[PDB]
C-alpha cells in the first residue's frame, strides 16, 4: 500500500545513479511501475515507465536512452539507472504503480538527486545588526542542501522566518534567516542564531547586535 | 503530441469557500485525464480518475466534470489542508504521459503593506572579497510584489537573487529577502545603497537605504 | 408500484445476450502494454435466449415508465463489467434498442446513465 | 430505399482466395442489431448461407466453410468484404449480400442483393465457335461450345423469330469451356424460303457471330 | 447443426388451386423461421417472417403454420407468378441453414416429346472432334431417359443433359443432349441412333442418322 524509495545522493554530471523503489503491503508484480521526477519550483514531469512485468519500456524525449529503467517482481522493487546525468536532471524522483495502466495512483515519499560538480564546503555565518527592530543571519556559500537554522536554542519561535535557499552561479547555495524582536528589547535580551550543516558537520552560534 | 494547459495558475480565495480549476488539452483526450494534489513539502496524491470517478478515501468536496479538450475540477469548501498544488494528467498513445504546469491555492487576506528593512554587509563578510547586501519584506500580501536595488542610484539587474518564503501558518502572509552581490572592489567605490519596494499595499513606494554613517 | 413486478421477473438473460453481443470483439489486437497482469481464475456461457429476455420484458410493455425503469436495473447490474467508458457506450446503445429488438415499444423518456 | 450492391472478380483461380465486397446504399453497418451475410447458389443447388458479420467485429460463418471464410467490416465505407480461401470448382456459385436481422420476431434475410455470378476455374476467356444444325414440323438450331465465362445470349433474325425457341442452358465441359445449343421449330415448308440467322453474342471475348441455318 | 428437411419435392397443381408446403427440422427451432421465393430472375426475396406473420409488400394469399419442428406453408389460390422455388430458413440457432427446396409447376396434359437427331457439321469436323445432339421439342412431365446408341454399343459417360425450365406459352419441358467424341472415332462408326423414353410415349422413340442419306 506504501512504496519506499532509496538512493538518492549528490551526483557529478556525466557520473551514473542508480534508484530503488521497494513496494509492500500489495501484489507488486500485478501492476505496472512509473517514475516521476520533480525540480525545485517545478511541476512534476513523468520520466520512465515500466510494464507489469518489464515486457514494455518508454521513456520521455527528456532522458531518452540515457536512463534505464528496470524492475525485480522477487524483490518488489523497481530500478531507474541514470546514465549522463546532466545539470538538468537535480529533481526529487518518485515512484507509483497504477492498477489500470493510466494514472498514477499511489506515490512514494521520494528521493532527492542532485547533479552538481561542486564539492561539500561548510556555510559561512555573518550577522545582520539592525514599528520594531529586525535582525537575522546570513548563511551563505554552503553545499550541498539543507541546513537548519534555529534561534536561541529554539527559544525563538515566533516572527522567525527563514528564506529557502537560492543557489548562486558559483553552485553554492545560500539563504538567510530573520526574526522580528521589540525595537527596545536588544538592550538586554540577547540573539544568538544557531545554523547547522549536517554534510560539512559545521555548527555555528553567532550573536548579533546592532552597534560596531 | 497532446498538451495540457491549467489556467488560471494562482487562485486566492478565501477558506472555507468555492473553488474551480481548469485544465485543458490540446486536443480531444475522451474523459481518460486524473487530478492530483501535492501539499507544501507531501507526495502528490490521487484525487480524480477518469474525470469524473472519485479516488478511495478522497473526501466527498472533490468532484471532477469535463470531457473532451475542456475538464474542471471543483472543491465545495476549501479546508485548511485543501490550499495545495494541483496537477491534471492524461496519457498519449500508451508511450507517454503528460501533466499541467500546476495551480496554486492560496488563502485570501486583506492586503497588507511589507516591512521593508535594509542590512549593510557584515565586517567578517568583507574580509573574503564579496560583499552581500539584503533587503528584508515581512509580513506582506498579496504575493505579488516588486524589489529594485539601486547603488548610488544606479539600477541593478543580474546581480541579485530572491526568495520567498510560503505563506505563514498564522497569518497568512509572505516573507521575501533579496540579496545583492557585489565584489568588495565594487562596494568600497560606491556609498549610498538603497532598497527600493513597490507593493499594492504601499500608496507610493518606500526606499530603505543605508550609509557608513 | 412498477417495482413490485421488476422483483417477481429476472432481467439475467437480458443482461447475458447485451454483453454476449459485445463478446469483447472476437479478433485479436487492442492490448494495452501496462495492462494489469491478470492470473488464473477460479471458475461456457447460456445460450443466446433473447426470446427468454423478451419474455421476461413483456410484462413492462403497457407501462413505459416501468419499461425504462427495467432497462435501468439491467444498467445497473452490468455496470462493474464494462470498462474504457467507450464498452459503456456500446451498451447503452443496445439497450436502448432492446425494447426495439422484441415486439415491445421503447420508453420515450429513459436515463440509462 | 435500402439496397445492397456487389462489387467483385467473375473469374477466380483455382487456389487463389476470392474477394467480394458489398456497398450499401442506406449505410446501416453501424446501426445495432444488422448482422451483413453472405449467400452463395451454386448453379443448379439452393441458397447456402456462408456466414454473417457484426459491426463490432465479432462474426458467424457457416461451419462446413469456417475454416475458409473470413469476413471484414468497414463502417465509415458501408463495406463488409467476404474472402474465400482455398476455393474449389465446387465453390462456383452466385454470391449473394443480404441484411441480417436478429430480433425474435424477425429472423430473415430482408433485402438481398442482384447477385454476382462469381465461377472458379483456370481456363483463360475464349471465343465462342458457333456451328449450325442442318434441319410438317421441322427442327433446326445453332451450337455454341469452347467458351468462358458463361454469358451468353442467342436471337433469331435479330429477335424477329420469337416463337418456339428453346435456349438450353449450357453445360461445363471436362474441358473448361461451356457448350450450349439453342434451337427453334419452324414449318416444314418454310426451310427454304425463310432464312434462319440465331445471332450469338459473348460479352467477356467482344465477339458476336451471326451464323445462318440451312439444309444439308 | 439445425437440419430444415422440405419434404414435398415438387408439386404439380393448376391455377387457382390450394397448394401446401411442408418444412421439417426435427432438432426443434420454434417460432422462429422464414420462407423465401426463389425465381429464374436469380433474386430470392422474403415472404413470410416469425412463421406466422406476411412480410411487407407480400400478397394476402400466403399464409404459414409453425409448431416448432413442423411448419406449413398455404397458398389459397396459385397464380402463374407463384410459380417457383421456396425455401424455408431458421435462426433458432446459430448454424443458419435453408432448406432443400419445392418447386410448384403448372399442371398440364402430358405431352409426348419430339424427338430429333443432328448430326456433326462438316465446319467443327474440320478443326477436331464432333458434337451429335438429340432434342426433345414438348416433353411433359420433365422425368426423361435419353440413351445413346452407336452401332448397338451403349455409350456411357461421353454424354451430357440439359433442361429448359418449362417455358410458360406451352407449359412444357424441352431436353437436348449432346454426344461429345474425336473425329478419329467418329469416323470409326456409320450409324448413330438416339433413343428416347417418356411417360407420353408407349414405346421407346428411338431417332438414328446415317451419313450415307445426305
Amino acid at each position: 500500500v506504501q512504496l519506499v524509495e532509496s538512493g538518492g545522493g549528490v551526483v557529478q554530471p556525466g557520473r551514473s545513479l542508480r534508484l530503488s523503489c521497494v513496494g509492500s503491503g500489495f501484489t507488486f508484480r500485478r501492476d505496472a511501475k512509473y517514475w516521476v521526477r520533480q525540480a525545485p519550483g517545478k511541476g512534476l514531469e513523468w520520466v520512465a515507465a515500466i510494464s507489469h512485468d518489464g515486457g514494455e519500456e518508454d521513456y520521455a524525449e527528456s532522458v531518452k536512452g540515457r536512463f534505464t529503467i528496470s524492475r525485480d517482481n522477487s524483490r518488489e522493487t523497481v530500478y531507474l539507472e541514470m546514465n549522463s546525468l546532466r545539470p538538468e536532471d537535480t529533481a526529487v524522483y518518485y515512484c507509483a504503480t497504477t492498477r489500470s495502466g493510466w494514472y498514477f495512483d499511489y506515490w512514494g515519499q521520494g528521493a532527492l538527486v542532485t547533479v552538481s560538480s561542486a564539492s561539500t564546503k561548510g556555510p559561512s555565518v555573518f550577522p545582520l545588526a539592525p514599528g520594531t527592530a529586525a535582525l537575522g543571519c546570513l548563511v551563505k556559500d554552503y553545499f550541498p542542501e539543507p541546513v537548519t537554522v534555529s534561534w536561541n536554542s529554539g527559544a525563538l519561535t515566533s516572527g522567525v522566518h527563514t528564506f529557502p535557499a537560492v543557489l548562486q552561479s558559483s553552485g553554492l547555495y545560500s539563504l538567510s534567516s530573520v526574526v522580528t524582536v521589540p525595537s527596545s528589547s536588544l538592550g538586554t535580551q540577547t540573539y544568538i542564531c544557531n545554523v547547522n550543516h549536517k554534510p560539512s558537520n559545521t555548527k555555528v552560534d553567532k550573536k548579533v547586535e546592532p552597534k560596531s | 503530441e497532446i498538451v495540457l494547459t491549467q489556467s488560471p495558475a494562482t487562485l486566492s480565495l478565501s477558506p472555507g469557500a468555492r473553488a474551480t480549476l481548469s485544465c485543458r488539452a490540446s486536443q480531444s483526450v475522451d474523459t481518460y485525464l486524473a487530478w492530483y494534489q501535492q501539499r507544501r513539502g507531501q507526495s502528490p496524491r490521487l484525487l480524480i480518475y477518469d474525470a469524473s470517478k472519485r479516488a478511495t478515501g478522497i473526501p466527498a468536496r472533490f468532484s471532477g466534470s469535463g470531457s473532451g479538450t475542456d475538464f474542471t475540477l471543483t472543491i465545495s469548501s476549501l479546508e485548511p489542508e485543501d490550499f495545495a498544488v494541483y496537477y491534471c494528467q492524461q496519457r498519449n498513445n500508451w508511450r507517454t504521459w503528460t501533466f499541467g504546469q500546476g495551480t496554486k491555492v492560496e488563502i485570501n487576506r486583506t492586503v497588507a503593506a511589507p516591512s521593508v528593512f535594509i542590512f549593510p554587509p557584515s565586517d567578517e563578510q568583507l574580509k573574503s572579497g564579496t560583499a552581500s547586501v539584503v533587503c528584508l519584506l515581512n509580513n506582506f500580501y498579496p504575493r505579488e510584489a516588486k524589489v529594485q536595488w539601486k547603488v548610488d542610484n544606479a539600477l541593478q539587474s543580474g546581480n541579485s537573487q530572491e526568495s520567498v518564503t510560503e505563506q505563514d501558518s498564522k497569518d497568512s502572509t509572505y516573507s521575501l529577502s533579496s540579496t545583492l552581490t557585489l565584489s568588495k572592489a565594487d562596494y568600497e567605490k560606491h556609498k549610498v545603497y538603497a532598497c527600493e519596494v513597490t507593493h499594492q499595499g504601499l500608496s507610493s513606494p518606500v526606499t530603505k537605504s543605508f550609509n557608513r554613517g | 408500484r412498477c417495482q413490485s413486478q421488476l422483483e417477481r421477473a429476472n432481467l439475467r438473460p437480458c443482461e447475458q445476450h447485451l454483453m454476449q453481443k459485445i463478446q469483447r470483439d472476437e479478433d485479436s489486437y487492442e492490448r494495452d502494454p501496462y495492462s494489469p497482469s491478470q492470473d488464473p481464475y477460479s471458475p461456457a456461457g447460456s445460450s443466446q435466449h433473447q426470446e427468454r429476455c423478451c419474455n421476461e420484458l413483456n410484462e413492462f410493455e403497457n407501462n413505459q415508465r416501468c419499461m425504462c425503469e427495467a432497462l435501468q436495473q439491467i444498467m445497473e447490474n452490468q455496470s462493474d463489467r464494462l470498462q474504457g467508458r467507450q464498452q459503456e457506450q456500446q451498451f447503452k446503445r443496445e439497450l436502448r434498442n432492446l425494447p426495439q429488438q422484441c415486439g415491445l415499444r421503447a420508453p420515450q423518456r429513459c436515463d440509462l446513465d
